RNA sequence: GGAUAGUGGCCUACCAUGGUUUCAACGGGUAACGGGGAAUAAGGGUUCGAUUCCGGAGAGGGAGCCUGAGAAACGGCUACCACAUCCAAGGAAGGCAGCAGGCGCGCAAAUUACCCAAUCCUAAUUCAGGGAGGUAGUGACAAUAAAUAACGAUACAGGGCCCAUUCGGGUCUUGUAAUUGGAAUGAGUACAAUGUAAAUACCUUAACGAGGAACAAUUGGAGGGCAAGUCUGGUGCCAGCAGCC
């Protein structure tokens, strides 16, 4: 790009999560847009803490261009950024895995039939046997 | 369970309507201006209501009334920052008197023609809703502005569009792209 | 006199004329630009009263 | 004097004085007892279905002279029997019969509206499909 | 005195005959939940307030009750009434005025979607759950901003001023135009990033995207009130127009 000037503002250490806390802003002209990973690599060269680590959300561009705002928050290390945040935080950076569900109706689904099933259910499923052998 | 959002008009519609008098002064207005909308104009006119109906029971009131100091100090305060009011004329009834005329010419349309960039109020329009113009560092495509005088010293042409630089043009690439074939 | 039919009569015997054809006409301030250009720096008639609608006369 | 008391403490009478008068007056009467709901064909409503049965002829009222093409209705939710000004010219042939179409007032509020005698309602729509439509052959009316 | 968690006709035993009323009791009606408020105004006021917030009532109509600190609970039981289902006819299970969705009623009213990311709540509890809630879909209910077109030169017609050397120039005008040219971005396509739980939209910007045949603004109305035809054709107190005349 050409002089994206990443400058933080408001920035404020919060020791109880144990992390930096900051509303940032990047000047982009003749320039469609940054992207997070570049921005997050900029910021972990910046505060020399890692690009796991650092971290990033949100980023309007302002009307008509030339710049965007958001917020940028880097951790003390990338085990406390992995211990303190959210799985969608991880999973968007690529730093865990999106486990895998099927829809809420069909979780509900399958929660209405083992409460509709009472016991573990080896019982009656000998019982079915049984019965549906004649 | 959301809390409802507020909303109210910017405008009302007159009381009595086929009054060629009252129809020719705001199409005097529209046409001189560069308007679209007697819509726009009732809005303007309603601005002006709001602010004669508080220089009224605000001036109706005595003299070092604390009530009279605040409000009156507070509509000059804003009104010298849009400049619809001078820097020196403070007494009240200059803003009994007045004018939907200035509130248009301190619009940014008709400012951009005072200060040269569109040859005529309908070009300024264009360029407005183009956006081909800012007023600080950021562009804006809406006429109706109230400027805050600090955009007139500011005033330029749209940096990401010619006429202040940066790029040819859309048309200008495809007439370029025109020539090169003809050359070709 | 019996008229419970005829209805649709002038309509139905009407002789058909259709639009002709004219350029799309300028549209919102375009049109407001028009009226004032029309009304005032067009001084066309202004002979006792200003009309607007002048029939051939 | 003048009539109405003035002392401090009448309120009262002055109350039920006004009472009476507001009863006297016209539409707090109809709105407090209800006519637009109790004996009015609509039910205070601003339309309603309806089925035509038959066409009627009137004549215009004087000074003037017509036929003003009208209908006889009945509506659904109610069973009441209605006259209706079918509006514009040609529409009669357009609202033949049986058919299930809207009605309105006239912008007189339960009244007469010109040479148009015994007719307060006017039909809208046919089964869904506008006479002004129907009119300008702008939409085409269910042939079945 | 019983009952209540507690006063008290709350209920019982005995006794006195009282209590409310034209200062509108009691009975009837209400398209009556009340209020914070909404529309509307010089003042006075009139009308509405089911509806996001506060307090009440209800879970198809009534009655009863277990557990529990808290229910007369209904997404808890028991019966009756009216509804309605599954039957291998012996029997069994229900109350969408919760979210979607359907029939009917009508003038009159959305998708049988995604998520617990936020706002909060609950549990033994940071971790789970939540149609409470948030997101998107339908959506011209209402509110804000605001595209549909502009600009230069070429053929006519002007107004100041210079020459006042005739009606020659008109320097400059501002419109009239089957004149011509450019540049000028938007609606829509977007590669993408951003957006967000994941998205789809907004904003951003590549690449593509007008000369009107282009990308085409309708709805009312022209006798008055009430602004806008003494125009053309058809009709002939017929058809029809018109809130009033």
């Amino acid at each position: 790009s050409d002089a994206v000037t990443i400058r933080t503002r408001k920035v404020i250490s919060n020791p109880l999560l144990a992390r930096k806390q900051f509303v940032v802003d990047v000047l982009h002209p003749n320039r469609a847009n940054v992207s997070k990973d570049e921005l997050r690599e900029k910021l972990a060269e910046v505060y020399k803490a890692e690009k796991d680590a650092v971290s990033v959300f949100g980023f309007r561009t302002q009307f008509g261009g030339g710049k965007s705002v958001g917020f940028g928050l880097v951790y003390n290390s990338v085990a406390e950024a992995k211990k303190f945040e959210p799985t969608y935080r991880l999973v968007r950076y690529g730093l865990a895995e999106k486990v895998e569900k099927a829809s809420r109706q069909q979780r509900k689904q399958k929660k209405n039939r083992d409460k509709k099933i009472f016991g573990t259910g080896k019982r009656l499923a000998k019982k079915v046997a049984r019965r549906n052998a004649d | 369970p959301r809390a409802p959002r507020t909303y109210s008009k910017t405008y009302s519609t007159p009381k009595r309507p086929y009054e060629s008098s009252r129809l020719d002064a705001e199409l005097k207005l529209a046409g001189e201006f560069g308007l679209k909308n007697k819509k726009e104009i009732y809005r303007i006119s309603f601005q002006l209501s709001k602010i004669r109906r508080a220089a009224r029971d605000l001036l109706t009131r005595d003299e070092k009334d604390p009530k009279r100091l605040f409000e009156g100090n507070a509509l000059i305060r804003r009104l010298v920052r849009v400049g619809v009011l001078s820097e020196d004329k403070k007494k009240l009834d200059y803003v009994l008197a007045l004018k939907v005329e200035d509130f248009l010419e301190r619009r940014l349309q008709t400012q951009v023609y005072k200060l040269g960039l569109a040859k005529s109020v309908h070009h300024a329009r264009v360029l407005i809703t183009q956006r081909h113009i800012a007023v600080g560092k950021q562009i804006v495509n809406i006429p109706s502005f109230m400027v805050r005088l600090d955009s007139e010293k500011h005033i330029d042409f749209a940096p990401t569009s010619p006429f202040g630089g940066a790029r040819p043009g859309r048309v200008a690439r495809r007439n370029a792209a025109r020539k090169a074939e003809a050359s070709g | 006199h019996g008229s419970l039919a005829r209805a649709g009569k002038v309509k139905s015997q009407t002789p058909k004329v259709e639009k002709t054809e004219k350029p799309k006409k300028p549209k919102g301030r375009a049109y407001k630009r028009l009226l004032y250009t029309r009304r005032f720096v067009n001084v066309t008639l202004v002979n006792g009263k200003r009309r607007m609608n002048p029939g051939p006369s | 004097g003048k009539g109405k008391p003035r002392g401090l403490n009448s309120a009262r009478k002055l109350r039920v004085h006004r009472r009476n008068n507001r009863w006297a007056e016209n539409n707090y009467k109809k709105r407090l007892l209800g006519t637009a709901f109790k004996s009015s064909p609509f039910g205070g409503s601003s339309h309603a279905k309806g089925i035509v049965l038959e066409k009627l002829g009137i004549e215009s009222k004087q000074p003037n002279s017509a036929i003003r093409k009208c209908v006889r209705v009945q509506l659904i939710k109610n069973g009441k029997k209605v006259t209706a000004f079918v509006p514009n010219d040609g529409c009669l042939n357009f609202v033949d019969e049986n058919d299930e179409v809207l009605l309105a007032g006239f912008g007189r509020k339960g009244k007469a509206k010109g040479d148009i005698p015994g007719v307060r309602f006017k039909v809208v729509k046919v089964s869904g499909v506008s006479l002004l439509a129907l009119w300008k052959e702008k939409k085409e009316k269910p042939r079945s």
